[PDB]
RNA sequence: UCCUUUUGUGCGGCCUCGA
């Protein structure tokens, strides 16, 4: 009994392993036209719960890991203010994301991603490197660091002034940007994860 | 590195609903939160807000004619078995009938070999376990009468035995609650026991 | 990391002989673990003599490489590879590459070199207990279920055989 | 084997109700499967079942 | 906010002569200011202020 | 515990790291962690500013 | 260690239960509500003697709920451990901050710093054991231990033990 | 004064405290007055002179705090009020596919209980996030087909036939508190299925 | 849950060394004093049980119990299955247990002879009922080992401890 | 797709009502 206890608990050790391995081992997004392993320019879009009182908040982090330009949307995502809104944000000139990253709580955020992505197909809103262009990416953003990193007290102090939501859209950039180190700033908490 | 992941229909329904699609799949029952009742269709929203849809073949019973509103109300959570599931959309299809939300408890694909599995003593523990929800809770009956004495048959003959011919006694029956057995002195040593059946029963301890 | 793994271990540094023995535990573990890996290696290059002669000298210089120089395993996957692979020409002159060992069985590799250490306290101290036990005629049975005792579970029934037949010695050294 | 406690315990919820009434299951295919005999033995520990 | 009702108000938050009133209902609206809670975390246009 | 006294050390000589041979001839590490870490920690080259 | 002690318990009966078998109603709730629990001020209650002849008294109507409210005086045998006794037990789980010993319902928890040195755990074996050079102690084996602490919760004791003293350990 | 002879033991000496120094005895409960483990209680287990070692009753592990951060509180009653981001029966989701409830609090730890019967403990920061369930989600249906809301107390058929009051609802789980059950403080997980309500 | 026969113990100002559970100082507490009093509050003695007599007592109320639940009408497993509550059947297999595996003396005119042997004695008419039990229970086989595990025993020097432990011995089964 | 709601001051002074 004891020896297959043995047995199997390192082969449950060599699959979890391998199952972490698989999670961690991500580049980062290549922007088109560009090297692999060059770090995007990011947008991070995200209401919260999507509930009737939330706004959305944006967060745009360049390739250099410095977050930029965090905006408060005061208006419904479903209207025509926030298109006009977003479309003046992003076709701005300090502003010219790679990507756009949108995750959530719940499937509200569905109707988020189509209204962003229908957004940038109809406007045509093409990445800016200030030829060929190429339209702005638009995808979901797996959370797993991002809900961890709201709440550590090191984001709190790097950024006393935001609320949680602006850390979870920094949380969902820093992941696009780099998934490796954001695993590793977890610490303790990377083992309570889903591996 | 390997490129970035990007997510499929599974990964993203998993991410927005925390559900897998292996625990949220077709044939499965959950309870739904109707929320529209029409003629034709029914739109509940499950626990996870997932906007289910149940048509008119799927609500009501072959047997039964009457009209769906009558039936149902805006409010309630009920039952319901899963036809399909569109994991792009998030939305599923349903059905109320008994013979899918009730029938349909093995969902789990145990294997049941004969060489690998103990079926008899799991039919024996199974039976043993209906005959355990086969027990019921009893007690005596309590009623208030002159000649009435919560006496046995045998009892009651007895106590009849020092009284005279033409006394009545008066005891419970052993057919149940609604039944009384009225004993009364034929003879020396000898007795008649008459079961009497009571309708209209207020209580089972009342006349 | 190392330095953690080993912080447990009594003495590390062994002999020359408790080192070869250590090799070839290591050897027979690997070969015991990875049969499936091995049956495919011989049906799918029959064609190739003595490749697991070939896997033994490779796992071999592994576990000198990670006792005696101290290497880590991503040192040893980049810059050691040549060692954990054998190549040779077909009859066609194809160049043809076997990937003897994977970085997995190097992390095994290092979790082998860290349990043979127990069983050498283990063989030690019952070598020294049958010492001390002294018999005027070396016990038949106890040598031949010794030399080939591979496990503490046999060290254990050797301990109890001892402890058992030679019990008045037993309390004499001292139920 | 079931135990009164397993005999009782062990619901289709449950995890171990996989091998509530398992028999005749090598032990060479054990390794196959490791999430299986560990749940066997944390349903020992449990006091719910035994191995034989 | 009360209990009452608030539709018989006018843009001003006075109501007008002529209108039919019960007990509680509100016939003077006024309201005071309030330092913002935290809401700044994105309540588009249901912040109380 | 190795990681935070080779950061400490760099920052002593002055947070910079001209070549990896400095982790020898600086007594930065020792001869067997060095020659573990040599090829897996790397200086990025310029060629405009290294003319030479 | 067990002993003998007259024990009392506040019984509240419903209106609903006021019939002939009220007397053996109550005296299989007592039984119920009192063998097997633990109080930290007695201890552990394992048996009630004569439990099927316990006088239950008149009850009292509570005034403005109706509820009877009864006072049931019995006899039960109970079990206490004490500061610096030493008792017997055997070892129930092997870890490497300590062992954990069963001594009947209670389990006591000594740690690596109330054990010996020669005693070292050794996780390689099989099971996991504190062994020396003429001792073994692994799961299920004879310990004789003193407690030294005694650690009181709402419906439960914990206690702690040390083998470091002479005539301890193995046996 | 406590000394062999009686008649010094029957006297009282009003001595400053700037001379005086606690005496920790091997198996005492203390609470810690102040420092990194403020609050923290246990017996103590080795008295090294100054530093004092003692196994912790929250965290269940030795603890070396110095003697001067040490008060002779033989029991806890540690509130765990303000503090953390959850109330005590709070249904926390652990990750992406993990939910429980909480059982226990504590200054820098959680006991949760988790849908399928395991406990487990977890720092507070390692938590995924708090499910704050509409009232409508959390309505489930026993089997007889009956409506089962938080606050009904129902009772099982199946198994050992336990009753309980529900305090939460996950899916087809309920949560239900219980006065018998010491083991978890009340709190054991069923299914709705095998559940009938009083 | 349950309240003890002894009551009142009102707030008062003076504090006492004598309050501290401690086996080796005798200071059993209150409620665990030498005098005791029944229902009718006569005088009563702390009543201490060795595992022989209390195995012995568990075993015939258990039977008892199980009796007369039967309706006039061995096995621990059965007997303890008696018991209602899933915690208390735990309770009473764990105590069953332990006195099994820790039986010195299983047989009814052993242990008769065994606590005559251990009151009657002129040298035990002083000693505490609590070191009876220590005495009857762990099962000691030396005076220097008793006094070790004992402490009280050390300051009771005049007590013939070597035979009664000797008698204890021979009494206890092979 | 939309619907969605909750509570009250304190302290004095004066004038009255029924005995």
């Amino acid at each position: 009994k004891e020896s297959i206890r043995r047995d199997c608990e390192r082969v449950l050790y060599f699959q979890v392993k391998n199952s972490f391995t698989k999670k961690i081992d991500q580049a980062p997004y290549q922007p088109p036209t560009y090297a692999k392993g060059t770090i995007p320019r990011v947008l991070t879009l995200s209401f919260g719960e999507g509930n009737r009182g939330d706004a959305v908040l944006g967060v745009f982090m360049d390739d250099s890991g410095d977050v930029k330009s965090q905006i408060k949307f005061d208006e419904d995502f479903q209207s025509r203010d926030f298109s006009d809104s977003l479309t003046r944000y992003i076709k701005s000139n300090n502003i010219n994301p790679d990507i756009i990253g949108i995750s959530g709580f719940n499937i509200h955020t569905k109707k988020l991603f189509d209204k962003v992505n229908e957004l940038v197909n109809e406007e045509r809103l093409t990445i800016e490197y200030d030829s060929d262009k190429h339209l702005i990416r638009v995808i979901y953003v797996n959370d797993e660091t991002a809900r961890l990193y709201q709440h550590s007290s090191k984001s709190s102090a790097e950024y006393p002034n935001r609320p949680q939501l602006a850390k979870y859209c920094i949380g969902l950039a820093k992941y696009i940007q780099s998934p490796l180190l954001e695993y590793l700033a977890l610490d303790e908490s990377m083992y309570s994860l889903h591996i | 590195r390997r490129d970035f992941h990007i997510l499929n229909e599974a990964e993203i329904f998993q991410l927005l609903t925390r559900e897998t699609v292996d625990s949220f799949r077709k044939g499965m029952v959950i309870p739904v939160y109707v929320r529209k009742v029409e003629s034709s269709y029914m739109s509940v929203s499950t626990q996870s807000l997932i906007a289910g849809n149940i048509q008119r073949q799927d609500i009501l019973e072959p047997n039964d004619r009457r009209d769906p509103r009558e039936v149902y109300s805006v409010g309630q959570t009920v039952r319901a078995c899963i036809l399909d599931v569109d994991y792009y959309n998030f939305k599923c299809q349903l059905s109320l009938l008994r013979q899918f939300t009730e029938n349909q408890v093995a969902g789990l694909n145990v294997n049941r070999n004969p060489k690998f599995w103990d079926i008899e003593s799991e039919n024996r523990d199974r039976q043993e376990e209906i005959d355990k929800q086969r027990e019921e809770s009893r007690e005596s009956r309590v009623i208030k009468h002159p000649f009435f004495h919560n006496m046995k048959s045998k009892e009651a003959e007895d106590y009849l035995a020092a009284r005279p011919v033409g006394d009545v006694v008066i005891r419970p029956s052993s057919k149940g609650s609604n039944h009384i057995t009225i004993s009364w002195k034929v003879a020396p040593q000898l007795y008649q026991h008459i079961d009497v059946l009571e309708e209209n029963k207020d209580d089972a301890n009342a006349i | 990391r190392f330095q953690a793994y080993r912080k447990s271990i009594k003495n590390y540094k062994l002999s020359d002989v408790d080192y070869s023995n250590e090799r070839d535990w290591i050897v027979e573990q690997l070969k015991l673990e990875k049969r499936d890996f091995l049956q495919h290696l011989t049906q799918a290059h029959s064609s190739v003599a003595h490749l697991e002669e070939k896997f033994e000298a490779s796992v071999k210089k592994i576990v000198d490489f990670i006792a005696i120089e101290s290497f880590e395993v991503p040192f040893i996957w980049n810059h050691r590879r040549d060692y954990a692979l054998h190549t040779y020409n077909d009859d066609s002159n194809n160049t043809i590459i076997v990937k003897l060992l994977n970085e997995d069985d190097l992390w095994r590799i290092v979790q082998l070199d860290l349990d043979y250490h127990s069983i050498h306290d283990k063989k030690a101290a019952l070598s020294s207990i049958y010492k001390q036990l002294d018999l005027d005629v070396v016990d038949p049975t106890y040598e031949e279920f010794f030399g080939s005792a591979r496990t503490l579970s046999e060290l254990q029934d050797i301990d109890d055989y001892l402890t058992f037949n030679y019990s008045s010695q037993v309390k004499n050294l001292t139920s | 084997e079931l135990t009164e406690r397993g005999k009782l315990q062990i619901e289709p919820e449950s995890p171990y109700f996989d091998f509530k009434y398992a028999k005749n299951r090598p032990i060479s295919a054990l390794t196959a499967t490791p999430d299986l005999y560990l749940r066997m033995i944390q349903a020992e520990n449990d006091g719910l079942v035994n191995i034989k | 906010l009360k209990h009452g009702t608030y539709e018989k108000l006018d843009e001003d938050g006075l109501i007008a002569p002529g209108v039919r009133v019960s007990g509680d209902d509100i016939i003077i609206g006024k309201t005071t200011p309030i330092p913002p809670d935290t809401e700044e975390l994105g309540q588009r246009t249901k912040y109380h202020t | 515990r190795k990681a935070a006294g080779l950061i400490q050390s760099i920052q002593r000589i002055g947070s910079n790291l001209v070549n990896r041979a400095h982790l020898i001839t600086e007594q930065l590490t020792s001869k067997t962690v060095f020659l573990n870490m040599a090829s897996f920690v790397y200086i990025v080259f310029d060629p405009d500013v290294e003319r030479n | 260690m067990f002993f003998l002690k007259d024990l009392s318990l506040i019984l509240t009966l419903h209106p609903s239960y006021f019939g002939p078998q009220m007397n053996q109603y109550l005296r299989e709730k007592l039984l119920t509500d009192v063998e097997g629990t633990c109080t930290g001020q007695f201890g552990y209650i394992v048996t009630v003697l004569d439990g099927m002849n316990i006088d239950v008294g008149k009850g009292r109507i509570i005034p403005g709920s109706g509820s009877a409210e009864f006072e049931v005086k019995y006899r039960a045998v109970v079990w206490k451990p004490f500061k610096g006794e030493v008792v017997d037990a055997i070892v129930s789980n092997v870890s490497p901050i300590g062992f954990f010993a069963d001594v009947g319902p209670l389990n006591v928890f000594v740690s690596t710093r109330l054990i010996p040195d020669n005693l070292v755990y050794n996780p390689s074996n099989s099971p996991p054991a504190y062994m020396s050079n003429d001792e073994l102690i692994t799961k299920g084996s004879k310990v004789r231990l003193k407690v030294v602490g005694t650690r009181t919760d709402v419906n439960e004791i914990y206690a702690i033990g040390s083998i470091k003293e002479d005539f301890l350990g193995a046996i | 004064l406590h000394s062999d002879d009686d008649t010094i033991n029957s006297e009282t000496v009003e001595i400053p405290t700037s001379d005086l120094r606690k005496i920790f005895n091997v198996g005492d409960h203390v609470r810690v007055i102040h420092g990194k483990h403020t609050d923290d209680t246990g017996l103590i287990v080795e008295v090294n002179g100054d530093k004092v070692e003692f196994i912790s009753n929250q965290t269940k592990r030795t603890v070396i705090v110095f003697s001067n951060y040490l008060i002779k509180s033989t029991d806890s009653t540690v509130s765990i009020n303000e503090s953390g981001r959850f109330e005590l029966h709070d249904l926390v989701q652990v990750n992406s596919d993990l939910v429980g409830i909480v059982i226990r609090a504590q200054k820098d730890s959680f006991d949760v209980l988790c849908s399928d019967g395991k406990l487990l403990s977890l720092p507070p920061v390692s938590i995924y996030s708090k499910l704050n369930l509409n009232p409508n989600q959390q309505i489930a249906i026993d089997s007889n087909g009956v409506e089962v809301k938080v606050g009904d107390t129902v009772r099982e058929f199946t198994g050992e036939r336990r009753q309980g009051t529900i305090l939460h609802v996950y899916r087809n789980f309920l949560f239900l508190r219980s006065r018998e059950i010491v083991e978890n403080q009340g709190v054991f997980v069923t299914s709705s299925n095998r559940v009938k309500t009083i | 849950v349950s309240t003890s026969t002894v009551g009142a113990r009102r707030r008062r100002a003076k504090q006492q060394v004598d309050d501290e559970e401690n086996a080796t100082l005798l200071r059993l507490g209150p409620e665990f004093a030498l005098k005791q009093y029944d229902h009718d509050g006569n005088e009563h003695d702390l009543i201490a049980l060795s595992l022989s007599e209390s195995r012995l007592l568990i075993r015939e109320a258990l039977k008892a119990r199980s009796r007369a639940r039967n309706g006039g009408v061995i096995d621990d497993d059965e007997l303890a299955k008696v018991t209602s509550g899933a915690v208390a059947n735990g309770v009473v297999k764990k105590t069953l247990d332990y006195l099994n595996t820790f039986a010195r003396f299983k047989d009814e005119e052993t242990c008769t002879a065994v606590d005559q042997l251990l009151h009657n004695s002129s040298d035990c008419s002083v000693l505490h009922p609590f070191e009876i039990a220590q005495l009857s229970s762990l099962g000691c086989e030396d005076v220097d080992e008793a006094i070790t595990l004992i402490p009280s025993l050390a300051a009771k020097k005049e007590v013939n401890l070597q035979r009664i432990l000797d008698e204890l011995n021979r009494l206890e089964d092979p």
